[PDB]
């Protein structure tokens, strides 16, 4: 239900940015976004909860935004290990946990 | 049946057992070593071989280890206002023990369950059956379980393993009713033979006193147990025995 | 130490029904909701239902209604969900997953907010 | 703004009657009110409703106070 | 219809012998002279609430009523005593009954027991989960009314049975009118005569002159004037006045801080100018204790 | 006067002597009170 | 007389019926304990 880009790039070092844009009904009036990361053929890993609380073990270099009715992951320090396909997350009015196009995070 | 019964109740749905017609002796649960609490203010537990009692009603339930305090009068918790409310004139005596080897399994027994969610305090000795989901927000619950809307009963996970402050313990709440009625539920002491025209001290289902015993021409209707005078001092007596 | 084990594969033809289970352990078996999630193969997540391992509760997506079927056994901790009248595009991994926190947060929006223990893998494929 | 307060009108509640060997009619007198909040007579000993009030004097027979007395007559 | 409940449905409130004596107690009883409802059995039963005790008395020839039913919903749900009588047996029993659409005697459990010309007068109470049921049967010679008189009421049945009732629906037997009044607590001047048996009772917050007979202690007054009460106007509304504060105090802050202070230098933040709620305090279970020790918590809104 | 009886046999029939004692304290602070309030009455009574 | 108040609003808004009943009985205590000295002052003068 969430739109988020398809893939975007960055550099080693860089810090960036992967939007999601919902509505007024569900992101823009519920503090309750989030971001998962899962590697290719792996489980999907909880990286940020609660709009930017993250679980215990998880790198501070993974931070969250959100304003008016979008959504932002934030990675400063961009590594190699960091490739993988990220979703935004957030309730929508009924069951249960949505997400968006998929962001495939590469790095060059 | 009471004590020592195969199964206990959840605090959701404490049995309310009704104590009748036999002997009460509480002489074995004195002496018993395996009990952990037994507290009660109102009556000592020495006196109630030669006391009697109308009735005596047995609220059995199983409670976990650090809330054993809050059955007792006076205290305010959880369980004290959604599950069991005692009175503050409450009369009576309450026994506990430990279960941790009878209601404990490798997995987690989560087969007792207790009232989390309520919107206003128990009423003394009530029993809330209500199944009905809790509102916790603003917005009507239309029996639809989700955001704002809760299940008002939990459940925790028993093991062998858990410290001695969420262990399961069976607690059985001896409550003792005394009414002018005639009394079926006394002490385990031997009756003797009567005799009148001298005072003696007697002690009739409890009510103990010294004076002479005589015949009597009031006529008391059925259910007559006791007689008061201006005083509130007993005038006459029916015997248990001969009518 | 928290555990999660789930059944092996399995391959049903088109029409039958297929019944996976999620063995926990670890933890309050019923202080968490259990949800679940299907992906396709190369495909995304889809999510599809959670069960209450207290008291039975459950709901599944109004995409699943009618066809997908939950219990559960607190005597050995353990959920069961049941796919009924299985077609071609449920060929797909499967997991249930655990909630975040306990269901005593007057806030803790429970058990609506999101999945920290995911389980290792179930697989149905579904090919005449 | 400046409100004072005044705990607004109490007093007991008494009952002239005669014998009741006589007769049951009673009358009542509220103590220090006025036959307002409450056949009404105001008096300086308050309010007496059930009693008619005679202009004719006679000698006291149930006395109800401030030179007011009570009776049971035709 | 209506009656005029004369100076019927007066009870012995409990079971102490006394004699020659005038007591008072307070208690559920009917007031003296209020309206009762009428029913009648020509050519009509429906269900009437249970609130806080009944009076029931009927006027028979034909033994026409024969049981009754109480509850709260009379539909296999919950518990709900029904008592029957076939001319033999009387039964009395909580279960989980299958009522007719309309119950009628023609011509899950938990407890059972089993063993005009007449007015047949009871009193259905229940206190303490205790169903307390008294009767009294009297020979009658009078078809329209119910009869004018005094009558004491003996008890009669004692049940434990610790059920919810507030709702109650008679048993005829199909091939008789009745009254139905309500309890209230009222305080009752009793009298006991040198057999032991009340033969008299007065409703004191009648009237002024019964307020004075139960002041006095006496069913004789005397010529005179006597203090019986104490009237007070009582407050219809609440007015509630509070400063029109425009800022909820950051409570959540001194719990949400990132760091707190050690104990040897605790902070002591002066709290002025704040709404305070306490609630999100009370409704949170992440507090190990809360105790308070000067104001009771609950009173704190 | 606060206490759980009236009569004082069922109090010391009931009650350890550590809490009889209180509320045998109870009573006899009401009853000693009372009596002397009628004994007052009866010596103004008397002088009367 | 050893209350926390006088007031005996602000002690039925204060403190719990099982303390405020503790509270209240003190204050029965001392406010009966004066209106009887009261009366038997008054009862003095009246025979004067
Ligand atoms: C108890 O005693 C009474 C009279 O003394 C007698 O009628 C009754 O049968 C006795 N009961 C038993 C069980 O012996
Ligand atoms: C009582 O109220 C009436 C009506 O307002 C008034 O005329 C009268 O003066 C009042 N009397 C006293 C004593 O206040
Ligand atoms: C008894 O049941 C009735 C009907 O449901 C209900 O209105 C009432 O509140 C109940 N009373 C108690 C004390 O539970
Ligand atoms: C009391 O008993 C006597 C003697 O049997 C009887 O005559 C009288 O009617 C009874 N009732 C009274 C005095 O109210």
């Amino acid at each position: 239900a969430l739109t988020q880009p398809a893939s975007v790039s960055g550099s080693p070092g860089q810090s960036i940015t992967i939007s999601c844009t919902g509505t007024s009904s569900d992101v823009g009036s519920y503090n309750l976004v989030s971001w998962y990361q899962q590697h290719p053929g792996k489980a999907p890993k909880l990286m940020i909860y609660e709009g930017s609380k993250r679980p215990s073990g998880v790198s501070n270099r993974f931070s969250g935004s959100k304003s008016g009715n979008t959504a932002s992951l934030t990675i400063s320090g961009l590594q190699a290990e960091d490739e993988a396909d990220y979703y935004c997350c957030s309730y929508a009015g009924s069951s249960t946990l949505v997400f968006g196009g998929g962001t495939k995070l590469t790095v060059l | 049946e009471v004590f020592n019964a195969t199964r206990f109740a959840s605090v959701y749905a404490w049995n309310r057992k009704r104590i009748s017609n036999c002997v009460a002796d509480y002489s074995v649960l004195y002496n018993s070593a395996s009990f952990s609490t037994f507290k009660c203010y109102g009556v000592s537990p020495t006196k109630l071989n030669d006391l009697c009692f109308t009735n005596v009603y047995a609220d059995s339930f199983v409670i976990r280890g650090d809330e054993v305090r809050q059955i007792a009068p006076g205290q305010t918790g959880k369980i004290a206002d959604y599950n069991y409310k005692l009175p503050d004139d409450f009369t009576g005596c309450v026994i506990a023990w430990n279960s941790n080897n009878l209601d404990s399994k490798v997995g987690g027994n989560y087969n007792y369950l207790y009232r989390l969610f309520r919107k206003s305090n128990l009423k003394p000795f009530e029993r809330d059956i209500s199944t009905e989901i809790y509102q916790a927000g603003s917005t009507p619950c239309n029996g639809v379980e989700g955001f704002n809307c809760y299940f008002p009963l939990q459940s925790y996970g028993f093991q062998p393993t858990n410290g001695v402050g969420y262990q399961p313990y069976r607690v059985v709440v001896l409550s003792f009713e005394l009414l002018h009625a005639p009394a079926t539920v006394c002490g385990p002491k031997k009756s003797t033979n009567l005799v009148k025209n001298k005072c003696v001290n007697f002690n009739f289902n409890g009510l103990t006193g010294t004076g002479v015993l005589t015949e009597s021409n009031k006529k008391f209707l059925p259910f007559q147990q006791f007689g008061r005078d201006i005083a509130d001092t007993t005038d006459a007596v029916r015997d248990p025995q001969t009518l | 130490q928290v555990q999660l084990v789930q059944s092996g594969a399995e391959v049903k033809k088109p029409g039958a029904s297929v019944k996976v289970s999620c063995k926990a352990s670890g933890y309050t078996f019923t202080g968490y909701y259990m949800h679940w999630v299907r992906q396709a193969p190369g495909q995304g997540l889809e999510w599809m239902g959670w069960i209450s391992p207290v008291s039975g509760g459950t709901n599944y997506a109004q995409k699943f209604q009618g066809r997908v079927t939950m219990t559960r056994d607190t005597s050995i901790s353990t959920a069961y969900m049941e796919l009924s009248r299985l077609r071609s595009d449920d060929t797909a991994v499967y997991y249930c997953a655990r909630a975040p926190l306990f269901p005593t947060g007057v806030l803790a929006g429970d058990y609506y907010y999101y999945g920290m223990d995911v389980w290792g893998q179930g697989t149905t494929v579904t090919v005449s | 703004e400046i409100l004072d307060i005044t705990p607004c009108s109490f007093g007991g509640v008494s009952v002239i009657t005669p014998g009741t060997n006589t007769s049951n009619q009673v009358a009542v007198l509220y103590q220090d009110v006025n036959c307002t909040e409450v056949n009404v007579f105001q008096t300086r000993a308050g309010c007496l409703i059930g009693a008619e009030h005679v202009n004719n004097s006679y000698e006291c027979d149930i006395p109800i106070g401030a030179g007011i007395c009570a009776s049971y007559q035709t | 219809a209506y009656t005029n409940s004369f100076t019927r449905g007066v009870y012995y409130p409990d079971k102490v012998f006394r004699s020659s004596v005038l007591h008072s107690t307070q208690d559920l009883f009917l007031p003296f002279f209020s309206n009762v409802t009428w029913f009648h059995a020509i050519h009509d039963n429906p269900v009437l609430p249970f609130n806080d005790g009944v009076y029931f008395a009927s006027t028979e020839k034909s033994n026409i009523i024969r049981g009754w039913i109480f509850g709260t919903t009379l539909d296999s749900k919950t518990q709900s005593l029904l008592i029957v009588n076939n001319a033999t047996n009387v039964v009395i029993k909580v279960c989980e009954f299958q009522f007719c659409n309309d119950p009628f005697l023609g011509v899950n459990c938990t407890f059972e027991y089993v063993s005009f010309k007449n007015l047949r007068e009871f009193v259905f109470k229940n206190i303490d989960g205790y169903f307390k049921i008294y009767s009294k049967h009297t020979p009658i010679n009078l078809v329209r009314d119910l009869p004018q008189g005094f009558s004491a009421l003996e008890p009669l049945v004692d049940l434990p049975i610790g059920i919810n009732i507030t709702r109650f629906q008679t048993l005829l037997a199909l091939h008789a009118a009745y009254y139905v009044g309500y309890l209230q607590p009222r305080t009752f001047l009793l009298k006991y005569n040198e057999n032991g048996t009340i033969t008299d009772a007065v409703d004191c917050a009648l009237d002024p002159l019964s307020e004075t007979k139960c002041t006095l202690k006496s069913f004789t007054v005397e010529k005179g004037i006597y203090q019986t009460s104490n009237f007070r106007v009582q407050p219809t509304e609440s007015i509630v006045r509070f400063p029109n504060i425009t800022n909820l105090c950051p409570f959540g802050e001194v719990f949400n801080a990132t760091r707190f202070a050690s104990v040897y230098a605790w902070n002591r933040k002066r709290i002025s100018n704040c709404v305070a709620d306490y609630s999100v305090l009370y409704n949170s279970a992440s507090f190990s204790t809360f105790k308070c020790y000067g104001v009771s918590p609950t009173k704190l809104n | 006067f606060g206490a759980i009886s009236s009569v004082l046999n069922d109090i010391l029939s009931r009650l350890d002597p550590p809490e009889a004692e209180v509320q045998i304290d109870r009573l006899i602070t009401g009853r000693l009170q009372s009596l002397q309030t009628y004994v007052t009455q009866q010596l103004i009574r008397a002088a009367e």
